[PDB]
């Protein structure tokens, strides 16, 4: 026993049920980038900060 | 003193030519006085970095 919908018995029709989660695409034209590297110690800014 | 200013070039008109025995309109950089300092823009690299 499980209390887990491992493998369920459906219909047919009901087959397309399973949507419904939310999700949110990054469109094409967009760049992912990783800032992470530019942590180096001799870079100032132009906003000086608290 | 050096300060940059929006400065029209001397388009004299040349009527006389003859009269063009004046000093030739020679023109320059050199401020016969400096200018009304609440008319300048003191700039400090500080600033223009924000």
């Amino acid at each position: 026993f499980i209390n887990k919908r491992i493998v369920e018995r459906v219909r047919v029709g009901q087959i397309l049920a399973v949507l419904n989660r939310r999700f949110v695409a990054y469109k094409g034209k967009m760049r992912i980038m990783d800032i992470t590297q530019s942590l180096k110690m001799g870079t100032k800014l132009a906003a000086p900060t608290v | 003193q050096v300060y940059m200013h929006r400065d029209m070039l001397p388009e004299p008109r040349l009527d006389d030519i003859e009269r063009f025995r004046q000093e030739g309109f020679y023109y320059t950089n050199m401020l016969e006085a400096p200018p009304e300092i609440d008319r300048v823009v003191q700039y400090t690299y500080e600033i223009a970095r924000l």
